[PDB]
């Protein structure tokens, strides 16, 4: 397997303030990633696919550009609507692995 | 002795609109009641109930039963039948019984020894005047087995008659089968007769592609009017009568030509257990009919769809033929040991069995009296009703004998199949009294007629397919022990027709 | 739009097989040409992939799970079923159904998700 | 040409047409509960057999019925015909669930249904059914 | 008796020469009972099924004849405001008959679009569509899609005509006439609510949808209309009518929505009252228990009563505006197939006649393009229809 | 959706001429049909009816259990397969093999 | 001019061991290459690679292509074949062409003008001696539509010959289709011919169980 | 699955192809051969399968 470690485990950052969550793959994943968002108790929902390509449903504020060993999800102009954990996924090699979680406040 | 009295025939020929299905099995007939006609009644088991009372005689004679479909049709033939055809019905019946063998068992100390008996005979007769009671039509056990290599045991013949409790009445009839002329067979003799089915309507194998209420043209308004509003607006003295054109915008209120078939409501039970209250309601809450002081459960009853579209779990309590899986015990087996059959096809023209028939007005409206309606739990035939009969299954019965009365309505039996006043005659058999038993070969041959499928439907039909996914043993085939098994019940309606 | 619903028991006896089913509404599994997959969320922990099933029936399993899981694809009723064998106390979490694919990222990122199904393995 | 007026009494009851000696391959719902207690629901199926002849599935049902009042101070036809002074059958009404117990109403009068058979004892119109007079 | 009718029709180009799925969702919201699934077709059809088509102001049909002639096709060119109409002499018109009954039969629902009664009127041919199995607004896989182009048909330029004959199967001659022990009893009843045209008497509440007698099928309540033939009102009271009990026609010029009672013509059943129950009345009473010295004899009301041996009844009267025949659904069994709206139920009714304007494609792109051409000439045609039905009087 | 026939290139020899995209290899396939508008801006239109008579070989097999047959699903889809959407667009959802019935080797 | 030169036949008749499938479609034929034979080569389109090199011609002639199955079989019909049969093969082909309507366009300002041209002819012929190239084997587009109500467009006829790069060689062959005797149809004429398939082995539509 | 594939352009360079008169030709569809081993269906032969397309499918990429 390939480990995934999101550097902030719990990042308390309030409304309006820019936040960035970073998760580093154990080995190069060739920019294959998938940030997710889970509000408590509901199933997660995709946010960014591949490295920087935004999903149709998600608001413009979410963004992130991976260099392939390093990845960041920058929530810009954080609105109160989303306080949730954030997971990242590798697509590079089986088995797919979602590292830890980043709970934001 | 050394000359075989017949051969083995087991194949189906497909010729045009007709099918020829021959079935040949091997049987073993013991000696029942030690050659005695004996009386039986409920008191033998104690007759704990009045509804369970029975008074009748039990005779040594055995009787052959081919009355279930899977005797004749291999599961492949049945597929070729249900996929490509809109209906079928029996024409001819041709029966042979041969290669008789008589074996005597004389027990000596530990081991029992079995040797031939050459001079012994086997008495056989068929009632073609139908003067005996007819036990073939109740879906009893003992039919020829589905798989051709099995060996089966002829069921004992017994009948019932009038009773009050366990006591008889002066009208009770006692029939002695020895009173009929019969034929007697030694190991070289064989027995054959041929039958011709009386005219029966095709069994319609198809599911309508239109629902009884959707017959309309969707683009055109009717020229009939209905009452849309009974008041203009809130207030005193505001009543009005406003009529509108029946059209697609309000579709359900249009006038129609015909109405769904009858309904006699059944309770509904959920395959999921947690959706039911903690009470015993099997007997108490079951729809049943009453005859001469006895309560008889209504099973299955009229043909009614089992469930509303989308609900697989609910099934009518007594209103769905339930079959056993291979190797299922007799008493109180759990819900996944049995096969339940659901009437999905009949919903278009038939009401849901667990739902009301409709509503009617229970009073006259006025300024002082609101319009009051109440549900219809049962609806007899009203002129114009259309309905679909109950489906027949691979495991299910073929025919029944219409009771002999002055009148009946739609004699087609409620468990499925072709109701007839002159079905295939019973075939009764016994060993001639001298421990003795006889064996032989049964061969039944029925000729079927087929109604071919003419539809112009552009997109592909629903067909009965065997799933491709791999598994430990093939469906409809033996397992490592050798025990033949039929996975699921098969309905006959996979095609479609305009309503 | 693709709506995904899971159903099955919510309580299973230990060392009894677990069975869930996901009935997908809004697409046709036979003609959609996308991968369908499961993941599991042990409580308060990170989601772990279980496996996926390509529309023709091919299947990938997660080696971490040791040959317990089996993903059956019933295409005619348009639903696919997860079965994991010899369940233990450890194997209890909310099981999500998901569509594993999209045009560019088929069988990679999970765009459409189930509502979730709680399963508590207990004695 | 009108049919021969049947002039006989049947020797069998419409519900006793069965063979008393042999089981059916059909099953009937038997126990809906494991026993006394709470959260006991379960489904149990048992073979309809000669021990219990009430629940065996039958091909035909007794004829039409319209209830007459009984007065205390045609017994040949009572084999297949419901007793004129009795409720023809019991019909379940509401659906059971964890909140509601099953309720069963009494059917006083029941019209023709497919599969009925009955014994006996023309105005010129568009239609009539079984014209035999009363 | 032999009647002939002759009219002139105008058949436009429907659905841009397309088969379009039509569903409940497309034209509606919510409405569980209302939701339907089906397709609309470019094809039109001839509906003569109403009496006044053949009749100017016991009987039953015998033979039929149908003729379509004088086919005139008009290609419409439109430049800015005014539009030019030129004959297109090479254009064709396809017509076939369904004599195997393979397509859905929609003539029986009493739709509008019939031949008009007055011989000088020129009518527009109604479009053809059908409804099939549905779940809500979606479509189960058992549904059917019929492509009408897949039936062999006869193409007609301006000189061709199309005729065929038909033979009515034998149906019952229609009838056009009006505490002792008794041998027979009145017919069946499925009760209707009772409404009186004087709004002062009726209740001040919205009871129109709820009051009516419905029958439920597959979990969809579909109102009972008109229902089993029954006399509409008790003797002497003609002000009262059953809510869904009898046919209601609109007067000439009547609006489509919320017209008053005087804009519509309510039919009355008063003729049949001898042999049939009043549609608003209980069939009778029944003893609901056993009498005793300790309990009185109770009676209770019979709201719905099926067939019992010894009933007789009259069918519902056909009207000069009403439908003639209705196809009998094809089913394992049915009792007294006579349709509930009146007329002759026939397992093989007069075949439907489907007709369209063969599409003429506009200028192709001149470079090969594999797309189907959706660009067509605006076009419509006109012609003559003569339908002749032999009848037999008792 | 595939082809029916293809012409065998006229040559010295060939081995198993049956063409590789499927169908029936033929040395005298159905002739081409050429058409044009005689020069006189012009285009023409009309009808074409083509009729082929196909011959069959019936399934004689004694296999006991049921065959795998091709079927149409029953799961309440938005639009039926092999039919039109609301725009009148006939769409063939999946390609259909010819091989379902079974024979012995 | 005023009478239909043919009828509408689409259906399938399942008779014993034989099947008769008839398909009818409505077509449109434009004018290609301004009534000219025009030479074509990759050098016109840029001629990127030697692998893609071709030298050929483009003719105003269009052609009918019914070569794909879904032309003949409705989905349900096809189902009735693959399910019930271990093989099939064509026997007879009977082709008809009729109801020709020739249109002409004189474009004036925005709106173009379209009206019947009565004295116009439409030439049609078949190559039954196989002297022309045979382009019906390569699975090109432009066939009859799968769905009957679709009106389609006749493909343009073209062919290729020997080449070295975009240049030709001495052995390259140039076929003028005008050189062929061909029938000429006015708006009242129709065209028909029949064909008897040569013997071909049954196509197998069964899966080995072993 | 896009990621089980090698991260390079092997569409024409790595494909099977028969050569004629110095001009390389791709082998499509190729001789008649099973597309994949039993139990694995994700994979497909590069040119070895007739590839149709769903309606509305663009003409490029």
């Amino acid at each position: 397997d390939i480990q995934m470690t999101q550097s902030p485990s719990f990042v308390s950052a309030s409304v309006g303030d820019r936040v960035n969550i970073t998760c580093r793959a154990s080995q190069g994943i060739n920019s294959w990633l998938a940030w997710y968002q889970q509000k408590p108790g509901k199933a997660p929902k995709l946010l960014i696919y591949s490295a920087s390509s935004l999903q149709s449903g998600v608001p413009s504020r979410f963004s992130g550009s991976g260099s392939g060993t390093d990845f960041t999800l920058t929530i810009s102009t954080l609105q109160p609507e989303d306080f949730a954990t954030y997971y990242c996924q590798q697509a590079n090699s089986f088995p797919y692995t979602f590292g830890q979680g980043t709970k934001v406040d | 002795v050394g000359s075989s009295s017949g051969n083995w025939h087991c194949d189906s020929q497909w010729l045009g609109d007709r099918v020829i299905t021959t079935s040949t099995r091997t049987w073993a007939l013991p000696t029942y009641n030690n050659h005695l006609y004996k009386q039986i009644s409920n008191s033998t088991s104690g007759g704990s109930s009045n509804d369970n009372a029975y008074f009748g005689y039990s005779t040594p004679w055995g009787y052959f039963d081919f009355n279930r479909f899977h005797c004749h049709f291999s599961p492949r033939d049945w597929q070729r039948l249900i996929n490509n055809n809109w209906g079928f019905r029996p024409k001819r019946l041709n029966f042979k019984l041969f290669n008789i063998q008589v074996k005597e068992v004389t027990d000596n100390n530990g081991v029992k020894t079995i040797a031939n008996n050459l001079t012994s005979t086997v008495q056989v007769f068929t009632d073609s005047d139908y003067q005996l009671p007819y036990v073939l039509g109740s879906a009893h056990e003992g039919c020829l087995p589905p798989f051709p290599a099995d060996v089966f045991m002829i069921p004992q013949y017994g009948y019932l008659t009038l009773n009050d409790g366990s006591q008889a009445v002066g009208r009770s009839s006692f029939y002695c089968l020895e009173y009929f002329p019969s034929q007697m067979l030694r190991t070289g003799n064989n027995f054959q007769f041929s039958y011709e089915f009386e005219n029966v309507p095709f069994h319609s194998s198809y599911a309508h592609s239109q629902s009884l209420d959707r017959l309309m043209n969707p683009l055109i308004d009717q020229y009939l009017y209905y009452l849309s509003k009974t008041i203009n607006g809130s207030g005193q003295n505001q009543q009005t009568l406003k009529f509108s054109v029946a059209g697609p915008s309000n579709m359900a209120v249009q006038g129609r030509n015909y109405i769904p078939g009858p309904s006699y409501r059944q309770q509904r039970v959920s395959t999921t257990v947690t959706q039911n209250n903690n009470s015993e309601f099997a007997w108490p809450g079951a729809s049943s009919w009453a005859l001469n002081g006895r309560n008889s459960l209504m099973n299955p009853g009229p043909a009614m769809a089992s469930h509303k579209e989308g609900e697989d779990r609910f099934f009518p309590l007594s209103g769905s033929l339930i079959f056993g899986k291979q190797g299922t015990g007799r008493d109180n087996v759990d819900a996944d040991k049995v096969m339940i059959t659901n009437e999905e096809e009949i919903k278009t023209t038939n009401p849901v069995a667990t739902e009301s028939y409709g509503q009617v007005a229970t009073n006259h409206q006025s300024a002082q009296a609101q319009a009051q309606t109440g549900w219809v739990q049962n609806q007899g035939i009203l002129p114009g009703m259309v309905w679909q009969d109950r489906d027949v299954y691979l495991q299910g019965p073929i025919w029944a004998k219409i009771p002999h009365t002055d009148g009946n309505f739609h004699p087609s039996p409620l468990m499925g199949g072709f109701g007839m006043k002159h079905p295939p005659p019973q075939i009764l058999i016994k060993n001639t009294p001298v421990t003795q038993y006889s064996t032989g070969q049964v061969s039944v041959e029925i000729e079927w007629e087929l109604q071919k499928e003419n539809s112009k439907r552009w997109n592909p039909e629903i067909q009965y397919t065997s799933n491709y996914y791999k598994s430990n043993n093939v469906e409809f085939a033996v397992n490592t022990e050798g025990v033949y098994s039929e996975p699921r019940p098969i309905g006959t309606r996979y095609l479609t027709r305009n309503l | 739009q693709v709506q995904l619903q899971e159903s099955g028991p919510g309580l299973v006896k230990s060392s009894e097989t677990l069975s869930l089913t996901c009935t997908v509404s809004g697409e046709s599994i036979s003609s959609s040409s996308h991968y369908w997959g499961w993941i599991r969320q042990p409580p308060g922990k990170g989601l772990e992939f279980l496996g996926n099933v390509y529309y023709l029936g091919s299947t990938y399993y997660n080696p971490s799970l040791e040959s317990r899981v089996t993903i059956l694809l019933d295409t005619s009723k348009n639903q696919f079923s997860l079965k994991v064998n010899s369940v233990t106390v450890a194997d209890t979490a909310v099981y999500y159904c998901a569509r594993h694919g999209a045009g560019s990222y088929s069988g990679l990122f999970f765009d459409y998700w189930g509502q979730g199904a709680r399963v508590i393995v207990s004695s």
